[PDB]
This record gives structure tokens, sequence and C-alpha cells, in this order.
């Protein structure tokens, strides 16, 4: 079977280097055409760059030209992106990709067939922090048909992912976990909701369970109605 | 039979090079003549043109020949093929990049059809010596004679004893392809074609594409129109820009390659031998320069070797020991003495 | 260098129906154009290449018109698997941009939002940092226009909206509306409210309270 | 013997470094400063670069 294995993604600062690595099997990976697509969150693909079977010939998107340089090591089944003076633009998913398994010295009409899982590239000069959850308190004003809504906010964190779950996973429905937002600190925050019957906010207890692995922060919060 | 010969003879492509003394000055022949071989006996010269002779389009032929005019082969009747030399020759048969002719002697060697509106001419300086097999420095193969184990090029074509490269061809430059629409430079494909874009001014200087057009640039002069025609092969000639990519295989077979025949050669009139006391008087009437070589049998060789053209009476002193003496193609005959 | 433009941006369509997603190059590519499928969080997908071969192991629903710079996927019969992101590809020169991607969406009937606000928190508070959350909660379709009042006054660039991919179940949409305020000028203000204008909403539906009231 | 002379490699801009292949008497040499006329008018224009 043909594989491709995206490596080496992370965080990074802005204006430093990262090097990815993209290793091959289950075709002849020296006889064949290399791509890089990014992808940035909740964007389009972008592509970056193509290196030829013998890396006689190298192009570049003009948003990368200067700052990306790919290469290979045919001896390794080895692809590789240099990445100069990283900008927060560069933020993106990483793949590597290849036409159908089919040769050529300086042609192509076989664009993408064959492509790995993706690596995160983060450019951020924010460490590595765990959140804060705060309580999304269930009130009158959350209320609406009998169902109330309540939810914990997960702030200031990073990087990318945290977890999300309610009463240890037991609460599925009516649960929303939205995408993370980046703030303008750098740090990322996101809410999870859920919505219930405002008769069991008396009796059912109401728990999410926050894990930030990259920071190895767990916390259980209770989720109550304020008391007045 | 005709037919098996698939690897030259659907593969190849008719590629044009740049003649010495393409008739005037040097020009882009589509017969640039490359490796002239003129190292057989009996004056037969085996020579590899630019030009593909034989094979029509169309598959395969053998009344036709396939050169390139422009970017296509305009595949015509082979009508009036010359092969010159200090006097023209007479051409004994042709495949593919190679013709096979017979030359006279001579120092230049041209080549050329003439397709009727153009002539599409092609010579190359290369000395060209025909020392016939034997004894005998003669000029033309003779009616009779003895014969002796010349070494020529056969006339078939079906053999596979030497094989020569064949790779991608390389990016051949084309100006006509810049067109302008008034605004900006128009490139444009014939069919399949994959042209390269490149041009001064400050742009996508790489323009890898099919039909398509400048970005910014405008002055024709300030651009290039390289063009890709990858799908067939040509000689790897050394005339001709390498592509810069893999040597892309296949041996296509030589035609014509040397082998071992048998070629007539002359005979020297006889001698006339006047028998006198422990000398040799040997009367000699030759027709063109001949080798004489002569031996004594004893213990001392006592050689002698001299070439004679002009008629001359030579004498030599045989000994009670005896004496051996090759006129010429004869064969070595013996005498004694009182 | 190429620009490829597809339209429309997103789309919404229901099992069965005829899709048709059209790509535009700023430049003559002949039939050097691929089409790729992209779901949620996997890889692309290529679909169709030479701008009309379908790829092999496709479903044979889906097919490709258009040469020079106008080309077109159609989906003859849309099936629940074909709700995704679909991308044009332009492959005759190098750079080889991507189009900006279609979306296919379930299109369901119109569902107003349910519509909720939530107050910072006490442990919040204490950190110098006021959150006020707006939830809208299983609409349809996914243009819902949020606007923070605070005493009345309209606010501007202090907000951050993020919003789910569409439930599997129902085909609704969830939005969350976080204003981000200092301590400081949480403690100046005392009406906070969310309006939510929506298509299915009749009017605009405000959601507040007063700060220190329960 | 005969003297088998590959296709010579022609960069427009840029100079290209030889290598010793192990081909007997294996004579390799780079020239600069060419601006080869071939078939539609000229190569490249980078006059002293090629
Ligand atoms: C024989 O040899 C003598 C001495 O070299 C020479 O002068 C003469 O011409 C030769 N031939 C005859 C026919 O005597």
């Amino acid at each position: 079977q043909v594989q491709l294995v995206e490596s080496g993604g992370g965080v990074v600062q802005p204006g430093r280097s990262l090097r990815l690595s993209c290793a091959a099997s289950g075709f002849t990976f020296s006889s064949h055409v290399m791509y890089w697509v990014r992808q940035a969150p909740g964007k389009g693909l972008e592509w970056v760059a193509v290196i030829t079977y013998d890396g006689g010939n190298k192009y570049y998107a003009d948003s990368v030209r200067g700052r990306l340089t790919i290469s290979r090591d045919n001896s390794k089944n080895t692809l590789y992106l240099q990445m100069n003076s990283l900008r927060a633009e560069d933020t993106a998913v990483y793949y590597c990709a290849s036409p159908r398994g089919d040769s050529g010295s300086y042609y192509d009409i076989d664009y993408f067939d064959y492509w790995g899982q993706g690596t995160l590239v983060t450019v951020s000069s924010a460490s590595t922090k765990g959140p804060s959850v705060f309580p999304l308190a269930p009130s009158s004003k959350s209320t609406s048909g009998g169902t109330a809504a309540l939810g914990c906010l997960v702030k200031d964190y990073f990087p990318e992912p945290v977890t999300v779950s309610w009463n240890s996973g037991a609460l599925t429905s009516g649960v929303h976990t939205f995408p993370a937002v980046l703030q303008s600190s750098g740090l990322y925050s996101l809410s999870s909701v859920v919505t219930v019957p405002s008769s069991s906010l008396g009796t059912q207890t109401y728990i999410c369970n926050v894990n930030h692995k990259p920071s190895n922060t767990k916390v259980d919060k209770k989720v109550e109605p304020k008391s007045c | 039979d005709l037919d098996t010969h698939f690897t030259q003879y659907k593969l190849a492509r008719p590629y044009i090079a740049d003649c010495p003394n393409c008739g005037h000055s040097r020009c882009d022949s589509p017969i640039a003549i490359e490796e002239v071989r003129g190292d057989a006996h009996a004056g037969v010269i085996r020579i590899q043109t630019s030009a593909m002779f034989g094979l029509k389009t169309d598959g395969v032929d053998l009344a036709y020949m396939s050169f390139m005019n422009g970017k296509t082969q305009k595949s015509i009747k082979i009508d009036n093929l010359h092969v010159r030399t200090s006097a023209p020759c007479s051409l004994v048969s042709h495949h593919g990049y190679y013709i096979l002719a017979q030359c006279p002697p001579g120092d230049t060697v041209t080549v050329g059809f003439h397709d009727g509106p153009n002539r599409h001419t092609c010579t190359v300086a290369h000395k060209v010596e025909f020392r016939p097999v034997g004894r005998e420095k003669y000029r033309h193969p003779p009616e009779h004679g003895v014969e002796l184990p010349c070494n020529r090029y056969t006339h078939k074509r079906a053999d596979q004893g030497h094989y020569v490269e064949m790779h991608q061809p390389g990016l051949v430059a084309d100006h006509s392809l810049l067109s302008i629409h008034s605004a900006k430079v128009k490139i444009t494909v014939p069919s399949g074609a994959q042209v390269k874009y490149y041009c001064k001014c400050p742009d996508v200087r790489e323009g890898i594409t099919s039909s398509d057009h400048t970005t910014t640039c405008t002055d024709v002069k300030q651009c290039r129109a390289y063009l890709i025609d990858n799908k067939k092969w040509v000689y790897n000639s050394g005339r001709l820009p390498r592509g810069e990519g893999d040597t892309f295989k296949g041996k296509l077979h030589v035609p014509f390659v040397p082998v071992k025949a048998k070629c007539i050669a002359t005979l020297a009139p006889e001698p006339l031998v006047e028998h006198k006391h422990r000398t040799l008087i040997l009367h000699l009437h030759p027709d063109h320069p001949t080798l004489l070589t002569t031996r004594s049998l004893g213990s001392d060789a006592n050689p002698t070797r001299q070439w004679i053209e002009r008629p001359t009476t030579v004498n030599f002193t045989v000994t009670g020991e005896g004496l051996e003496y090759t006129w010429g193609n004869h064969p070595p005959k013996r005498v004694w003495a009182q | 260098d190429i620009q490829m433009t597809q339209s429309p941006s997103a789309m919404s369509a229901s099992v069965g129906d005829r899709v048709t997603i059209t790509c535009r190059a700023s430049q003559g590519i002949s039939n050097y154009l691929a089409w790729f499928q992209q779901k949620p969080g996997k890889v692309p997908k290529r679909l169709i290449y030479a701008a009309s071969s379908l790829q092999s192991g496709v479903p044979s629903r889906f097919s490709g018109s258009g040469s020079g710079t106008e080309f077109t996927l159609t989906i003859s019969s849309l099936q629940p698997e074909d709700f995704a992101t679909y991308y044009c590809l332009q492959h005759n020169t190098s750079p080889s941009p991507f189009g900006q991607g279609t979306k296919v969406e379930i299109k369901r009937t119109v569902a107003a939002p349910s519509v909720f606000i939530f107050p910072p928190s006490d442990e919040q508070l204490k950190s110098g940092t006021a959150s006020v959350v707006c939830l809208l909660n299983n609409f349809y379709p996914r243009e819902a226009k949020v606007q923070w009042k605070v005493d009345n006054a309209l606010q501007s660039g202090n907000s951050q909206e993020s919003v789910t991919e569409q439930d599997s179940k129902d085909s609704t949409y969830s939005l969350s509306s976080t204003l981000t305020l200092s301590k400081a000028d949480y403690e100046k203000h005392k009406l906070y409210a969310c309006e939510v204008t929506h298509q299915g909403l009749s009017s605009p539906v405000t959601k507040s309270f007063n700060r220190g009231e329960c | 013997y005969k003297t088998k002379v590959p296709s010579p490699v022609v960069k427009c801009c840029g100079a290209t470094q030889c290598t010793s292949k192990p081909h007997p008497d294996y004579q390799c040499q780079v020239f600069t400063g060419v601006y080869p006329f071939m078939w539609g008018g000229a190569y490249c224009f980078c006059d002293t670069e090629n």
C-alpha cells in the first residue's frame, strides 16, 4: 500500500526556522514528482511547492517564495520542507502529496492522488499555558421553553488542542463544543455548552471535564445555578 | 521482415542540427551529417544523417523519407537523394538515421535530396581514402582477378551487433511561438505540446504551460519560447542541447555493421622470367602500383620489399640455397641454381 | 499568476438534488484541471481529472465539463456521503492554485436559534477580565447576526464568534459569541444585551441581564 | 577508437559544475560567455551568465 507520513510539525516562534519531513513507502519514490499543500485552520487548500523526481527543478507559491525551500533525499525516500522566517500566516496543516505512481522528467498530468495525514505547524510567540475553566452558569436568562443551557468557558490556553467532556462522557446529547478562537493575546479560547431540562438543574450534577495534554492540565468544573 | 524494427522505426524522430557547410554558410539543416565512417576497404561509406530515411509517418515504408521542417515531420517520397564526393557517388541502401553509399576517393562528403522548391543539402569536411584489399594499390574494383578476405559493411539491415543511445529530446527553441495580442504576448501550442514561458521583465520566470499568455512583459525580443515534444525521442547527437532530465533508454540497432566479406582484388600481369647464371632477371609490366616482396630461403633472410609502378627490370642473386618472390597477388614461387 | 474562482462559495442542497459547481480560471488552462472532495477533518480525495476523466473507484454520479477558462463539477443525484467541501485545481502550470472551495451543506427547514446569555463568573472577575457569552443554539440557515449592546451602546471589535459544523442528526448550526471586557469596564456598565437577527426570527431577539442582578 | 560525444548541456543563466564520470578518458570541461543561436533564433539572453 502507498503511504506518506509527515513529521517535524509543532509550535515555532515567528522569525524562526522549522524543517518538515515526509517519509514515503509502497512506491518508487525516486521516480515521482512530490508536492507540499497547506491548509490554514478553517481555510481552503493552498498549493505550497513542487519538486521533480531528481530535485533539479523546484517551484513555490509567491506567498512562500524565498522563505520556504523544498528538497528531497531519494536514498531515504524522504521529502523535506525547510521553512525560514516563519510568519503567523504560515500556521497550517502541511500535507505531503504525489500524483498517481507513474513517472516523468519535467511533465505531470496526474496532480495529487496519494497524500499523507498532514502535520500541524503553529507559528506563535505564545508559550505552553494551561486553560482557566470558568462556569457558564444556568439562569433564568439561559432558559427557553423548559430547556436550560449551561456550559464551561475554557479560556487562555496554548497550544491547541483541548478536549471537553460532560459528566466523564456520560452526557453527550445536546453538547456543543465550539471550535477554539485565537484571541489577540495569542492564546486560544473555546466554550462547551449543553442544553438540559430546566427541571434537572436541582437534582442532576453537571461537571465539565477539561483536558489540555500539552500543559498536563486536567480540570473538572462543577456548573451550578448562581445562588442569589 | 521489414516491420520487425519498430524500436527505431516508431520511436525515433528526425532531428535538426548545425551543418557546417549548409549551402553557403552554416545553417541548421534537417540533414546535418554526423559520424562519417569510411573505414571499409572497397569504398563503401556509412553516413549517419540527421534525417530519418525509409519510414513514412504512417508506421513503415522504404520509398519514403522523414525529415523535419519546422515543428512537424514533413515526410515525402525519397526521389533525388545525392551522396557526393570528389565525384558523385551511388547510394546502396538507407535505414532511418543511416545511409550506406559507395563513393570514389575524395576529401569532402555531401548529402542532399532536393524536395523541389528547395534543396536542403549539407556537407562536412572529412577525407575519404580507399585502399583496395591486397598487394596492388588499385583504385576501382576490377571486373576479374583473385579474391581476398576484405572487410566492409553489409547491405543487410536486420542486425543487432551494436547499439546506440536514444533519449528524450532537449528544449528546442522556437521564436515563432512569441506572438502578441497588441496588449501582451500570446504563447501557443500546436497539439499536446507543453511550452516554457520566460521573459526579461520581472515576472513568472518558469512559465511551464499549455496554451496561455504572459503576465506583464510585452517585448517579444525580451522573451524565450522553449518547446517540449517528449512524445518522440532523438539520437544522442553532439550538436543538440541535452535534455535536463534522465537519459531515456532504448538501444537503436546499427543498421550496417562491418562484416568480413570477400572482395574481388586485381591481378597484376604475369612477370616475364629470364634465367641467367645464379641470377634471376625479372621483367615486370605493372598496370597499377603493386608491392613486390622477395626473400632468400637460406639462413639469412635478406628481405627485399619495394613498390614498383613504372615497368622496370629487376634482378636478384638466386644462390644454391634458393629464393622466393611474391609478385602482386600471385601465389609465391621458388627457384634453384646450378 | 493564475487564480481559480469557484461559484458558489457555499450551497445548500437536499439528498437526490442535482448539484452544479463552477470553477473559472483567470487564464486559459486547456483541460489540465482536477476536482477534489474534502470531508471535515479528512485529507482531500480526487474525484475527476483532465476536466472530465472520472477517477477509478469514484461513483458514476460525479461528472465534469468545460475547457479553456470555464469548468464544472456536476453531481447528478447528491448522496448523504457527498456533503463536503469541493475544490477545483488547475494543473496546467506551476504554481498550481486550488479554488477557494465550494461547501455543499444539507438543506433543511428554517430553524430559529434558541438564544441564551451567560454573565461572567465571579471566578473570572477575580482574574481582572470579564467574558460575556451569547449562545445561539440549533438554528438554520448558518447566516446569523449577533450584536452586543452595553447600556444600549453598540459594541464593535471586542467580540469573537465561533460556529459549529453542521449537526449530523438535525442539520443545524450553533454559534457562540464572546464579548470580552476588562473587569474595570464591566463594572462601569449595568445592562448587557445580545441582540440576534436570523431568518427564522420575525424580529431581532434580545437576551439581556443587569450586572449584579440574579 | 571512436569519440562518442554525448549531447552537451546548456543553462541560460548561472554555471554548471561537472562531475568525474568513470568513463575511459572522460574529459569534461565548462565554457562561459557562449551565446548559442539555434533553430528559432537565440537560445538565451544572459549574455555573461550563459
Ligand atoms: C641488373 O643489375 C645491374 C646492377 O645493379 C643493373 O645495372 C641492371 O639494370 C639490372 N638489370 C639488367 C637487365 O641488367
